């Protein structure tokens, strides 16, 4: 074979590449763009709809789209529409000649599996194919064989331990609350400063805004009544329009729905409850390495200070008789891709993959059959 | 052989072809009826049952002048079926039946004016073509822009249509009943402060060319206040046609100020800078730089002498006001420009020209006669679906 | 104590009154009207501003302008000159004896109700006071306690879905479409007729027509083609000036916009669309009990027929299986003023009012402490 094409299509972001690199030439928003305004102008060929960074650009006019939603797919034609963008415009490489990995969250439904496989298979006619679990990869790219991970993304948040080499299924959960739900609680909450945003173009600032000017404060009842005296906290945002934005209590309020998902109507365990159940769930001579190798992956954990408030809280929690760590590399938002690369770039992988020969004969069900 | 477009516009028409740059020829969309009343009527030439164009300008002395376009829409129909023979048959005289006829017309007209337009230039003439188009976007391809607002005020009514990257806004487009005949008739008011009395028909285009070549735009209201208030420069001497000349002070100032104070003509609209910065604000914060960035004047009532320099302040201003709140640290931050080209009058016919070559060649994207008679009038909807 | 005041301030009407009843003391637009003539007639005592109802005997030469935004105020001045004329006119009370009531829409900027609470405190010296969002009160006017309500008026429209006892914050969803957006929508498509309306007596003539002819298409594409031959939409209208105005299409094209937002230009989903978004986002614990309880209440929502087409569109989106009842009182227009004064007539509600002796140590910010 002459090069490995490894594809994360998380559900906000996607992430492309040829195996054994580190830079991926093929990275941008999953959005599928159409121009709302009927009303058109005659020349200059208006496209009928814009894909990636084009449509960022463009987002004035359009209304923007998610194919993938709390990692459900539900605009497949969209998927084949961002698909062949990702294989011809930005990677000049025609997708016959060369094989693709392919992720998603635990716990998917079946059929996803299926559709998938099966639109590889016809749309693209690409040699062979794997799909495996976002974690195992998150795992694998820093070189470590057993450890539980927390991959929070735009639209799944899960967590899986992992043994060595196999994990407890019985441990593995994921969580909906993502970027896509903190960003409309963050609207929310702005909502109060008189600033509205309803518009998905005006969603893409808030997103922005979200990015840029957001922490996780250490301890919320206490921060919160010091910020009576606002004045140390609230900071200024440069809206694209051109006017200012005082951004406030709701710089920190936000993230913390990751901790406590009952301000969002979700009664569920919080993102260290969810981690403290796991662990229990697992074996009790794995207790105490679990309690101590637990990293951090994926775009949703850049924030400032997320960290610590995730080490004390997950101790608080934990017996004080062993000590507790945390890992946050400074690359996890990448941290999959860099994982399927590695994965991909094994020496003997080669023969894991599947090529036409299969599917020639067994259908797309066999995927369950070994790929999983 | 190429197409042939048409621009008739309130107080003037021209007409043309395509890669044309100038207008091929204009003149005032007027009628003359014969008339006899107290002057000396010297017989020039002769005077015909009807008279129009520029023959009707220029023995205007003779007969009465009755404009069929108000208000940018058509009042009395037979006079402009006249206007269209006139223009076809001496002004140009090529009438062949089968051609292409680009029209245009302002954004919110009423659908019976463009309808029963379009069905006299179908049967009346047989042209095997017709496209109907709004002014905004001719003069924006006038200078070949793409994203951008473009304000057209002419002599029937001032609109502005806001457009970002090859998209027309169509629910955002403007509409300000004052132009250059509210100006013209608040002219005539201002002279018959001290006396003048403009009664006559001719004299209505008298006061029109008057207010051209003396008239002009403010740039700030105190000091020219204060300059007519203390000072006598600003007197102008003007001798009409008949040859008796006025005396002209304040009014020169006085005049155009009503596109930018509007109630001074009675009329409860915003002005000119205050209706500009209204449509721009409503529409989506990603464009507002672009529509900031670039606006461009167009039509012949945007000459007004210090107009650009009086709408890039005031609009530069207003912002400083409502979005600052008086704060003036922001306000270097701020991007705006207003386009001035020499040949913003004609604009419309400009862009009107480049669009009969930029879509000719292939009349499956336009009208043609077999299709309007066999769907009506309901077959106008291929132009555009604008609100 | 007294009596007891409420006072609805909606976006375009006032409906204040006293409590214990089902019929207003005094109902009338909420407008402030300046003169925009210089040449004063010397004698008769004519004042410098019109509010009330002289405004709208007076707009012939007044400049008339909404105090309210969207729902939000922005000129105090003239609230509280609207106020003052309310309270020492239309009700001949001091505020300082009888405590009053307040409406306030959800999601609405703080800012606004604290500055609402403070100027109230300081210029009217009312002795007590509350806030309420008009969908509890919408809600209690039926005497029930389930269903979502669909509270349309002048500045925006909004929907509180809510169970026994307790409501579902994150399920609130708010859209500016309203009553003065129909306004202006009517005035933009009567121009295509050759009738021009631009000042703003032209627009209240304008809504004047709309509340005297208009009405919601049962099936858009079927009354277009309807339309064809003019002969039962096509009515007639008197102006006041004494000229005759000819109406088509329009009469029924102006209420749609409820249901295509697109037709002004707003990217969003219509209200039905809103609505089914809305009991969506609820648990299956509560739908099923919600789909058949829809309260419809203000202004806008009395549109002959609007209520058929609510009916047929939600059970269209709805599943099959469902039986869904829209609830159409015929006192829809007072309905958040009548629900109001019940809820102020209860013997159980003198205990959280919100007194000047909590208030004094507290600051303005105690409107949030007690209210919500
Ligand atoms: N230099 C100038 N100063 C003042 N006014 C001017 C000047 N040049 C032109 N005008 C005004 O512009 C008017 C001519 O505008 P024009 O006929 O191009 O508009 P129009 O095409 O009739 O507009 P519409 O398309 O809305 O009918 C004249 O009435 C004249 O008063
Ligand atoms: N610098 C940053 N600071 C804070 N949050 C970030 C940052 N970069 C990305 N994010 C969050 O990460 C999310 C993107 O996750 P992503 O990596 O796309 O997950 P997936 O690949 O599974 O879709 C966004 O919703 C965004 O809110
Ligand atoms: N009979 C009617 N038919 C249709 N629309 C109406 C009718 N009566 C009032 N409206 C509309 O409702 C609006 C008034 O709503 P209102 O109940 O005052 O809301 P708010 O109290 O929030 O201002 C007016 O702008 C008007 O357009
Ligand atoms: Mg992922
Ligand atoms: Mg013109
Ligand atoms: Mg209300």
């Amino acid at each position: 074979e002459t090069t490995a094409l490894v594809c994360d299509n998380g559900s906000g972001l996607v992430k492309a590449g040829f195996a054994g690199d580190d830079a991926p030439r093929a990275v941008f928003p999953s959005i599928v763009g159409r121009p709302r305004h009927q009303g058109v102008m005659v020349g200059m060929g208006q496209k009928d709809s814009y894909v990636g960074d084009e449509a960022q650009s463009k987002r004035g006019i359009l209304t923007l789209k998610y194919p993938i939603e709390h990692g459900i797919i539900t605009n497949w034609d969209d998927m084949e529409k961002i698909w062949h963008h990702t294989f011809y415009n930005e990677l000049r490489v025609a997708p016959e000649e060369h094989p693709t990995l392919l992720t998603e969250a635990p716990l998917n439904p079946k059929a996803n599996r299926e559709k998938m496989t099966q639109i590889m298979f016809e749309t693209f006619n690409v040699p062979a194919m794997y799909v495996a679990i976002q974690a195992v990869l998150s795992l694998y790219a820093s070189g470590r064989t057993t450890g539980i991970v927390l991959d929070s993304g735009d639209g799944v948040t899960h967590n899986v331990p992992i043994y060595e080499g196999y994990a407890l299924p019985h441990a593995i959960m994921r969580l909906d609350l993502a970027g896509r739900d903190l960003t409309d609680y963050l609207m929310k909450i702005l909502t109060e400063r008189g600033y509205s945003f309803v518009t998905t173009a005006e969603r893409e600032i808030v997103r922005d805004i979200k990015e840029k000017l957001c922490y996780v404060a250490l301890d919320f009842e206490n921060e919160m009544a010091t910020a009576a005296s606002s004045s140390s906290l609230e900071k200024s945002y440069e809206l694209p329009d051109g006017q200012v934005i005082t951004i406030g209590n709701e710089r920190f309020r936000c993230p913390e729905t990751l901790f406590q998902p009952s301000f969002i109507g979700m009664e569920s365990a919080g993102i260290h409850e969810t981690t403290y159940n796991s662990i229990m769930k697992c074996d009790i001579d794995i207790r105490k390495d679990l309690y101590a190798n637990n990293v951090m992956s994926g775009g949703t954990t850049m924030y400032p200070g997320i960290a610590d408030r995730m080490q004390k809280e997950i101790t608080a929690l934990a017996p004080s008789t062993m000590k507790i760590k945390i890992i946050a590399p400074p690359e996890r938002k990448y941290s999959v891709w860099i994982g399927g690369s590695i994965l991909a770039s094994l020496s003997t992988f080669q023969q894991m993959w599947i090529t036409k020969q299969e599917y020639d004969e067994a259908g797309p069900s066999i995927v369950h059959r070994k790929c999983f | 052989s190429a197409p042939i477009v048409l621009d008739n516009g309130t107080g003037f028409v021209k007409v043309g072809y395509a890669k044309d740059n100038f207008p091929r020829f204009q003149f005032p969309s007027i009628v003359g009826r014969p008339i006899l009343r107290a002057e000396e009527k010297t017989g020039n030439v002769q005077i015909k049952d009807v008279m129009v164009g520029d023959e009707a300008e220029a023995v205007r002395s003779l007969l009465q002048v009755k404009y069929p376009m108000e208000n940018g829409i058509i009042r009395d129909f037979e006079e402009m079926n006249q206007l269209w023979d006139y223009t076809f048959f001496e002004k140009l005289k090529i009438d062949p039946r089968g051609r292409k006829i680009l029209l245009t017309e302002p954004p919110m007209n009423p659908v019976a004016n463009r309808e029963k337009m379009c069905e006299t230039m179908f049967e009346r003439y047989g042209f095997g073509g017709v496209y109907v188009a709004i002014q905004a976007v001719l003069s924006l391809y006038a200078q070949g822009l793409s994203s951008g607002v473009v304000v057209d005020s002419g002599d029937g009514v001032t609109h502005i249509v806001p457009v970002y990257e090859s998209v027309v806004l169509n629910h955002l487009v403007g509409r300000l009943d004052v132009a250059g005949r509210d100006a013209t008739r608040y002219l005539i008011s201002l002279l018959l402060r001290k006396g003048y009395a403009f009664n006559r028909t001719a004299d209505f285009e008298t006061v029109r060319e008057m207010k051209e070549k003396l008239c002009y735009v403010s740039y700030d209201l105190e000091l020219d206040h204060k300059l007519s208030e203390e000072t006598t420069v600003l007197m102008r001497n003007y001798t009409l046609p008949d040859g008796r000349v006025i005396k002209v002070g304040s009014e020169r100032y006085e005049c155009p100020e009503c596109l930018f104070q509007p109630h001074l003509v009675g009329s409860e609209q915003p002005g000119l800078s205050e209706f500009i910065f209204d449509t721009i604000q409503a529409a989506d914060v990603d464009i507002r730089k672009y529509l900031y960035r670039a606006i461009v004047l167009s039509g012949g009532s945007s000459m007004y002498a210090g107009l650009p320099s009086r709408l890039e302040k005031e609009i530069k201003q207003l912002w400083f006001e409502r979005v600052l709140h008086g704060d003036p640290a922001r306000l270097p931050n701020f991007k705006v420009k207003i386009e001035d080209a020499p040949r913003r009058r004609h604009a419309v016919f400009i862009g009107g020209a480049v669009l009969a070559d930029i879509m000719a060649q292939n009349d499956h994207m336009w009208v043609s006669k077999a299709e309007w008679e066999e769907y009506g009038v309901r077959a106008l909807d291929k132009l555009g679906p604008r609100t």
